[PDB]
């Protein structure tokens, strides 16, 4: 009964291999995140840029990257709310659809995703990104960029997102640092909406003390502890 | 709403 919003970060793919910027020393596979996550970056750099997500792309596929029982956990939530859960994630990987997640809102794109530098249109891709591979949405083809939202960028779905935050009942962070804005400001928006939070992490994010309700520890133990308690909770 | 994407710091 229940409206549930999900937003998950970058923690709850780090048991399946998948690492992030560690803010710590704000590297990225021990990249600067300025040099391999902004627009500026890829104006300087776009041979090294394109090779990163790449690497990147090519990593995510890999037999040893799989789903882990949080993802799985998620998709049993979705598959016990239906129309009243939204998954919205920070993360570019496809682990939740791999799960079994359906309608994933990936704010910050995706990384099994291009995007034509000129009209926008976006489409699936699974290989390398070569300067020789342009759209075939123009008559005047453009290049290819990852849809990957960088920083200083806008994130995508955000309507849809502001609309479940409000409309949400329960409001569940997992994964998440507390330092990328804006999804570490979504916790007020639901709180100011009237949805309980809870955050689910490996470590306390940032943000940590505005949620409600909190349970930390290896995301493939805590998540499906907190889904059977809380499907438990909704009878 | 919300802005773009940026790192606290
Ligand atoms: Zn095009």
């Amino acid at each position: 009964k229940p409206r549930v919003l999900v937003l998950t970060g970058a923690g709850i793919s780090a048991e399946s291999g998948i690492r992030t910027f560690r803010a710590a020393d704000g590297l990225w596979e021990e990249h600067r995140v300025e040099d391999v996550a902004t627009p500026e970056g890829f104006d300087r750099d776009p041979e090294l840029v394109q090779a990163f997500y790449n690497a990147r792309r090519r990593q995510l596929q890999q037999p040893e990257i799989q789903p882990n029982a949080a993802h799985l956990a998620l998709a049993k939530l979705q598959d016990a709310l239906g129309d009243r859960f939204l998954l919205v994630t920070q993360n570019i990987d496809n682990l939740h659809e791999r799960a079994g997640n359906t309608n994933v809102i990936h704010m910050h794109g995706e990384l099994l995703k291009v995007r034509c530098s000129q009209s926008g249109q976006v489409l699936d891709w699974t290989g390398d990104v070569t300067p020789e591979d342009k759209c075939h949405c123009c008559q005047f083809p453009a290049p290819l960029r990852p849809h990957v939202v960088w920083f200083g960028e806008m994130p995508l779905g955000m309507d849809e997102i502001y609309m479940a935050l409000s409309m949400a009942d329960i409001f569940i962070a997992i994964g998440t640092s507390g330092h990328v804005y804006p999804a570490a400001g979504f916790v007020h928006e639901a709180k100011l909406h009237g949805a309980h939070t809870v955050e689910l992490n490996l470590e306390p994010s940032q943000v940590g003390n505005e949620f409600a309700e909190k349970y930390y520890g290896p995301a493939s133990q805590v998540v499906p502890e907190f889904v059977e308690k809380l499907l438990k909770g909704l009878k | 709403k919300g802005g773009a994407k940026r790192h606290r710091k």
